[PDB]
This record gives C-alpha cells, sequence and structure tokens, in this order.
C-alpha cells in the first residue's frame, strides 16, 4: 500500500 | 524453455493462491510497506489476467512469446522456493533475523521486481518488449546493436557481449555483475532489466568502473534489502550520525535510496533526484551526511 518513508536530500 | 498453455498459468494461480495464505500468517506480522508480498501477487495475478485477457484466442501467439515463456516459468519456479522455505524453515519463519525468514523478504522484492518488468514488457497488457525505450542513450545502443530487438537474452550471451565494450574482470567479479542486474533472479537478462541497471550505474561511458566502485568495493552498498531492512540494519548505529548505507528503491525503480543517520540520532531516506548517485554521496559526504558507510569509520574516495 501506500508510502511516507522518503525524505528530502539534506542539501 | 517449453511453451506456456492455458493450463500452465492454472498452476501458477494455485501456487500463487498458497504462498498467500502462508504469508497472511499473524505470526509473521508482515508489514504493509513494500515490497509487501500480500499485494505484488494479487496484483500479479491481475496483471497475467488482463494480458490472458488481451490475447484472447490469440493464445499460441503469447504462448510463444520468449520472455513470458520465461517469466511463467521463473514465477512458477519463484513460488516454489517459497513454499519450500516454509515446510523446510517450519516454526523458523516466524523468527524475525532468521535465515528462512531473510529468504523471505529476499523474494518479495523480487516478486516487487518481477512484477515491475512484467508491467514493463506487458504495459496495457500488450507485449511490447521488442520496442521498450531504453533510458539512457548510450545504453539504448548497445542493446539494440548487440541484441537487436531480443527482449531477453540468456546470461551468458549478455556477458560475453558487454564484455567487448566493458571489460570484466574475473569470473567472480561477473558472479558479482550478475547478482547485481539479474533481478528476476532467473539467468536472464531482460532489457528491462537491462535499463534498470543502466539507470543506476550511469553514465554508460564507464559503466562497469562505476559499479564497482559503487558496490563492488563500496561497504555502503546493500545489495536486495529493504525500507524496513535498511532501518533495521542502521538501528545498531543508530546513534552514530554519519553512517549510511545505500540500496536500491523498490517503488522508484532505477534510483537509489541511501539511509542515514542525524545528528540528532534518527534514520532517514532519501532518493537521489536532480543529481546522480554518485553526486549526493560526495556531498552528503561533505556536509557529515554520508562520513560512516555502514558504521565503517573510513569511507570510499570516489573523487577518483
Amino acid at each position: 500500500s501506500f508510502l511516507q518513508r522518503y525524505s528530502s536530500d539534506p542539501t | 524453455p517449453g511453451t506456456v498453455d492455458k493450463k500452465m498459468v492454472e498452476k501458477c494461480w494455485k501456487l500463487m493462491d498458497k504462498v498467500v495464505r502462508l504469508c497472511q500468517n499473524p505470526k509473521l506480522a508482515l508489514k504493509n510497506s513494500p515490497p509487501y508480498i500480500l499485494d505484488l501477487l494479487p496484483d500479479t495475478y491481475q496483471h497475467l489476467r488482463t494480458i490472458l485477457s488481451r490475447y484472447e484466442g490469440k493464445m499460441e501467439t503469447l504462448g510463444e512469446n520468449e520472455y513470458f515463456r520465461v517469466f511463467m516459468e521463473n514465477l512458477m519456479k519463484k513460488t516454489k522456493q517459497t513454499i519450500s522455505l516454509f515446510k523446510e524453515g517450519k516454526e523458523r519463519m516466524y523468527e524475525e533475523n532468521s535465515q528462512p525468514r531473510r529468504n523471505l523478504t529476499k523474494l518479495s522484492l523480487i516478486f516487487s521486481h518481477m512484477l515491475a518488468e512484467l508491467k514493463g514488457i506487458f504495459p496495457s497488457g500488450l507485449f511490447q518488449g521488442d520496442t521498450f525505450r531504453i533510458t539512457k542513450a548510450d545504453a539504448a545502443e548497445f542493446w539494440r546493436k548487440a541484441f537487436g530487438e531480443k527482449t531477453i537474452v540468456p546470461w551468458k550471451s549478455f556477458r560475453q557481449a558487454l564484455h567487448e565494450v566493458h571489460p570484466i574482470s574475473s569470473g567472480l567479479e561477473a558472479m558479482a555483475l550478475k547478482s547485481t542486474i539479474d533481478l528476476t533472479c532467473n539467468d536472464y537478462i531482460s532489457v528491462f532489466e537491462f535499463d534498470i541497471f543502466t539507470r543506476l550505474f550511469q553514465p554508460w561511458s564507464s559503466l562497469l568502473r562505476n559499479w564497482n566502485s559503487l558496490a563492488v568495493t563500496h561497504p555502503g552498498y546493500m545489495a536486495f534489502l529493504t525500507y524496513d531492512e535498511v532501518k533495521a540494519r542502521l538501528q545498531k548505529f543508530i546513534h552514530k550520525p554519519g553512517s549510511y548505507i545505500f540500496r536500491l528503491s523498490c517503488t522508484r525503480l532505477g534510483q537509489w535510496a541511501i539511509g542515514y543517520v542525524t545528528a540528532d540520532g534518527n534514520i532517514l531516506q532519501t532518493i537521489p533526484h536532480n543529481k546522480p548517485l554518485f553526486q549526493a554521496l560526495i556531498d552528503g559526504f561533505r556536509e557529515g551526511f554520508y562520513l560512516f558507510p555502514d558504521g565503517r569509520n573510513q569511507n570510499p574516495d570516489l573523487t577518483g
């Protein structure tokens, strides 16, 4: 099912 | 491979029916996060139905399809391996972190990959392997030039052909290479698999040399791991800011999924965009985010 897991590149 | 007749699918389904239930057992406490076997199969079944619905009649045109012959074959084999794992893993399955259980996660990825592949070689349910849109230009040339229109080739061939432009060190290096590319674990390399590799390891110019530096000799590279597994794993360095590992993404195939530990002891995961993994790594390290590849105190010097 759906995610959320991923984060923005710290830059 | 032999011919894929209407009966063939029947069996695969019965096999899929079981593999599901087995995974539906509470003791497993499987999470929804992808890869999520409890879905990949239903969906796969679904797609296979769509396909079979469109070749509705011209079934022989399909059974004949080289790639499709492979899939079902691989699929059937793969559903089985799973069934065995259970009986010949018995109560050890419900044991988190148990070899038997790790194999399960593995397959999950494969199923996810397989589906991804299938949906690519059958968008809409109509075969399109021979015209697959390879992403990076360069690569696209090599493939259509080396194998022409072939949708899938025996590992053996792919290797020899590739070695002409990109020299393979040893019989071992190649075994490593093969494991990295053969995402459906079936000793065959498909245009789809080929594309994904070439995307992850671009630029094509130095294909294998990049791979060598980003996976063969880099402690951060993690073969077949999932989002959960990456977090579960980085937890031993849980508050060792800098510690990071990378792997292939499950939902965004063809792209990277870095996993790292924040100064404030937290585990995040980014998927490089608008910048090649090569670059992300260089900067992240500079900014104190990509310092310790999997705990390791020392870090690879990609600047070479």
